[PDB]
């Protein structure tokens, strides 16, 4: 590892990444918290 | 026969004279830009209306311009 | 000095003329080829195939009562080349003769001659053909390559200003002009 | 008069993809036989995929 | 408070109804299992939440139709003076502030970078310190907002923003 947080800062990884986390986070408040209208 | 013209923003690159695929364009002898030349076309007759001139120029709204007009056989590209 | 060259000089050579229309001819009909073979035995059946030479991209029937293009020029070898009518030729040491029904095919075999031999062959002449007789010299016009400037050439169609200095449409209604074609230097028809 | 190379202009010709932008001055040809004189260098390349153009003086604010 | 013609859930026969379709539809795929099985405890899980969320609608005054299925409202009036205003009006103000952090977080990444060198190669490999800060300081970002509009320094002028022959 030299430049493979480079690599990391790219976007489709970092696009990957966001979405991961933002879709884990909208997912455990629907677990937790359901049905919202 | 389409309409090729010139404009006075060439600048003598002679790029359009190469790519032209019938023989249309030439460069002749001028005196408004730095290479001395412009570009000049006597042979309309034998345009087929690619624009594959067009594509080569670098100019800022290029100086080489063809209005597709009326058809003939020549124009047409046919062969038959 | 360059004078305007003629098509007859080089139409005196036989077997690069008989070669041309050898290889312009279209390719035989089943019907023909079958009577053909029908007149050799089996021994000889390659040779009667080996008399064919043309295809079927080359001249239909415009080229006999419109134009037909030539394309002239000499080769320093024996060499194949591809045609611009679909498969393969080849060049003759010397005089080479070539027969196309338009002017961007045989443009496009020059175009090859120039970019694609290590010897580049340069000296190639083309004429269109009518059917009366009449031999009109096309290309190079002038002796020089029109990518080269040459004196002695005019401009043709120029404008003296800027694309965006033309007129509006709405300026010329019923007046008979377009914006694009309003003081042009040497406007040709 | 013309600007010095290296300075900043702003494209005036309307049909131009430059126009209301800033570009830098390479060079100015001093003949007036010359048409369009001044070179200008722009970091947004066009549809064409330049980033140079030649232009006249009438066509920049300096 | 009926309103618009609109039942009550809590008073609707017809969310009865569809409360009942749903449970009863759960008991008949649990007929084909054993009361002990897991596939079973499954199914139980699933009509629980399905009685909770019913009953939660019905203690939200929410406001049932002829469907007997509960409709929001969505005039700011109607809402606030009725007691309805976290069915799209609270909402607002949710997505509001969030799309305008986003907004802000994006347009002051944009800004920073636009002074570097390359500024095009930041745009495909993320400066990711950059990012995170810009995203952690951004919650205010009406601060922003309001000082570039009242400043000014929110719109390039005319002059500046290239267009077309016109
Ligand atoms: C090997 C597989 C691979 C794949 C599938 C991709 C795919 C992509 N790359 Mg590429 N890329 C690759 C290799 C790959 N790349 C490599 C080896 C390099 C050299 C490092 C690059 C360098 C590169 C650059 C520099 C860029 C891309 C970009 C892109 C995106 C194109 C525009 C787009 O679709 O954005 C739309 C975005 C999306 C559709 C988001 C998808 C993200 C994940 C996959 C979804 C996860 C969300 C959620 C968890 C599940 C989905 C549900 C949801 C849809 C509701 C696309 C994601 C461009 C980009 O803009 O990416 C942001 C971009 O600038 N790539
Ligand atoms: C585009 C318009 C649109 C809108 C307005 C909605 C709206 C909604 N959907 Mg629907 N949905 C849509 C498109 C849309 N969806 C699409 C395309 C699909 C198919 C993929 C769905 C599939 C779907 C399902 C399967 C579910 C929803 C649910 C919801 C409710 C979300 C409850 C929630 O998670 O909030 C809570 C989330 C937050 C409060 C966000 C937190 C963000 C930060 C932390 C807050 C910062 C504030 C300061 C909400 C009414 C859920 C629901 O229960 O509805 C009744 C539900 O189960 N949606
Ligand atoms: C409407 C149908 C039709 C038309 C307009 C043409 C027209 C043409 N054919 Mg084609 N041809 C056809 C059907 C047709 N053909 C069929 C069905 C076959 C058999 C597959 C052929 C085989 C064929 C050959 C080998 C050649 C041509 C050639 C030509 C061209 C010159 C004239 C000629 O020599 O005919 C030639 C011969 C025929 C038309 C054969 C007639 C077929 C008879 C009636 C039997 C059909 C039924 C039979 C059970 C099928 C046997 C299949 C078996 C061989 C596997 C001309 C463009 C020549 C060409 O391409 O010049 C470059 C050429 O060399 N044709
Ligand atoms: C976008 C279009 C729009 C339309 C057609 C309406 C229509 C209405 N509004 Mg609403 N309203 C709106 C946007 C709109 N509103 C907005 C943007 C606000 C500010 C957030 C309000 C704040 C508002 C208040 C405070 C009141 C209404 C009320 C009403 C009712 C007016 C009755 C009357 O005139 O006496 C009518 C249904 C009145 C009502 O009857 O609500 C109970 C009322 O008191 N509206
Ligand atoms: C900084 C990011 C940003 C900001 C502040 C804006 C702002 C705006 N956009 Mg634009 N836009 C953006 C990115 C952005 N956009 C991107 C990435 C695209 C390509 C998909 C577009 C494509 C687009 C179109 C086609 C249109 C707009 C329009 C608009 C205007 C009205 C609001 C709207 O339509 O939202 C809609 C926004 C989208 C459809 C794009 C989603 C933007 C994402 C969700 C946020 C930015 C993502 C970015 C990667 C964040 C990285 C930040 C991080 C590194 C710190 C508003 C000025 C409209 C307009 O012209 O109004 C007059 C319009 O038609 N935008
Ligand atoms: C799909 C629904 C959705 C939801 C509910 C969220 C929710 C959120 N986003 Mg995300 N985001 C989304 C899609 C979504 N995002 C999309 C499509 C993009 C474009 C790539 C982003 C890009 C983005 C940026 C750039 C930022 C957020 C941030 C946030 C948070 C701001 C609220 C806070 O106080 O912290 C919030 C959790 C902000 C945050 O605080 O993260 C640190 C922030 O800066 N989002
Ligand atoms: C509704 C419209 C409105 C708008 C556009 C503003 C706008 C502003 N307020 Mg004001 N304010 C308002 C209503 C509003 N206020 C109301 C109803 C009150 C209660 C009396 C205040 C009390 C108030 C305080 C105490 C402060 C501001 C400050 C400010 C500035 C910073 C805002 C901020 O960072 O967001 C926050 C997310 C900005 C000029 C701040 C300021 O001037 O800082 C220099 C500040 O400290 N406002
Ligand atoms: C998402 C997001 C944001 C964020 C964020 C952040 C930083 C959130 C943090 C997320 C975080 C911190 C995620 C938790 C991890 C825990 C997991 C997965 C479970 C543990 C794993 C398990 C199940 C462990 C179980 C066991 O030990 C048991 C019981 C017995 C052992 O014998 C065996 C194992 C080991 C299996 C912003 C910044 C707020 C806005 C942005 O817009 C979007
Ligand atoms: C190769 C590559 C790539 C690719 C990638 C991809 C394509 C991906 C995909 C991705 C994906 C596809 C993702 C996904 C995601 C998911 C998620 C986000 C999930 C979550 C979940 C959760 C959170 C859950 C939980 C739960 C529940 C709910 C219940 C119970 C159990 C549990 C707890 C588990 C890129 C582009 C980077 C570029 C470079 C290379
Ligand atoms: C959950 C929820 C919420 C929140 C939410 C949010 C905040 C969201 C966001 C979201 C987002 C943030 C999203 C985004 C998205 C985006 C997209 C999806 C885009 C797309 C685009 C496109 C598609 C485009 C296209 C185009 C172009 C580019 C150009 C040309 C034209 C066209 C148009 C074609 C709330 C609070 C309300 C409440 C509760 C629930
Ligand atoms: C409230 C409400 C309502 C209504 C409303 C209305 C009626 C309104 C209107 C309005 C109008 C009639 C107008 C407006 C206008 C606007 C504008 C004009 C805007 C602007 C904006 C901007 C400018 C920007 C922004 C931004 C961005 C993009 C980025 C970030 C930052 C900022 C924020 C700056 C309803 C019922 C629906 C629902 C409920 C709520
Ligand atoms: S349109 Fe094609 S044939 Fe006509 S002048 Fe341009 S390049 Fe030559
Ligand atoms: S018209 Fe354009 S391509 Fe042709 S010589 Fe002039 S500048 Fe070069």
């Amino acid at each position: 590892m030299k430049y493979f947080t480079t690599y990391l800062s790219t976007a489709p990884v970092v696009a990957v990444l966001w979405f991961t986390l933002t879709a884990s986070l909208l997912i455990e408040i629907n677990r937790f918290f359901p049905d919202i209208l | 026969s389409h309409s090729v013209k010139i404009y006075n923003t060439c600048i003598g690159c002679t790029q359009c004279v190469r790519a032209c695929p019938t023989d249309v364009l030439e460069m002749v002898p001028w005196d408004g830009c730095k290479a001395g030349q412009i570009a000049s076309s006597p042979r309309t007759e034998d345009c087929v209306g690619c624009k594959r001139c067009e594509s080569a120029c670098p100019t800022d709204f290029l100086s080489v311009r063809v209005y597709l007009g009326s058809e003939t056989s020549r124009s047409m590209g046919l062969a038959y | 000095a360059w004078t305007v060259p003629d098509l007859a000089d080089a139409l005196k050579n036989t077997s690069a003329v008989a070669k041309a229309k050898g290889i312009a001819t279209q390719l035989p009909t089943f019907w023909e080829l079958r009577d053909a073979l029908s007149e050799v035995p089996k021994s000889k059946f390659p040779e009667v195939f080996a008399s064919y030479k043309g295809s079927t991209g080359t001249l239909l029937s415009a080229a006999e009562k419109e134009e037909k293009y030539v394309i002239t020029w000499t080769s320093p070898k024996k060499q194949i080349f591809e045609l611009p009518t679909g498969g393969a030729a080849e060049m003759e040491e010397g005089e080479n003769i070539f027969f196309f029904a338009r002017k961007e095919q045989c443009l496009a075999l020059g175009a090859q001659l120039r970019t694609a031999f290590k010897p580049r062959i340069e000296n190639f002449q083309i004429f269109r053909v009518f059917p009366n007789g009449e031999v009109q010299y096309l290309h190079p016009k002038d002796g020089v390559f029109p990518e080269k400037v040459n004196q002695g050439r005019t401009k043709a169609n120029h404008n003296p200003r800027s694309i965006g200095e033309n007129a509006e449409p709405a300026s010329v209604k019923f007046t008979g002009t377009t914006p694009k074609d309003v003081q042009t230097e040497g406007a040709v028809a | 008069a013309g600007p010095a190379r290296g300075s900043t202009v702003k494209v005036t010709r309307p049909e131009s993809y430059w126009y209301n932008q800033y570009g830098k001055v390479i060079s100015v040809d001093e003949s007036g036989a010359i048409r369009y004189p001044v070179v200008v260098r722009f970091e947004k390349e066009n549809y064409q995929g330049v980033t140079t153009n030649n232009f006249a003086l009438d066509e920049l604010e300096y | 408070e009926a309103i618009l013609g609109l039942t009550p859930c809590a008073e609707s026969a017809k969310f009865q109804k569809v409360l009942t379709k749903e449970v009863k539809a759960l008991e008949k795929r649990e007929k084909l299992y054993e009361p002990g099985s897991a596939p079973f405890q499954a199914l139980e899980a699933t009509k629980a939440k399905t009685q909770a969320r019913f009953a939660k609608y019905a203690e939200s005054g929410l406001l049932c139709g002829a469907d007997g299925l509960p409709h929001l409202i969505s005039d700011p009036g109607l809402a606030v003076k009725y007691g309805h205003a976290g069915e799209t009006l609270i909402p607002t103000i949710g997505f509001l502030y969030v799309a305008g952090y986003i907004g802000t977080a994006g347009r002051t990444y944009l800004q920073e970078i636009s002074t570097r060198q390359k500024p095009t190669q930041s745009e495909i490999i993320i400066d990711v310190p950059l990012a995170t800060s810009i995203a952690f300081k951004s919650w205010d970002w009406p601060n922003k907002a309001v000082k570039e509009l009242a400043s000014g320094t929110l719109l390039e002028d005319a002059k500046n923003v290239p267009v077309s022959r016109r």
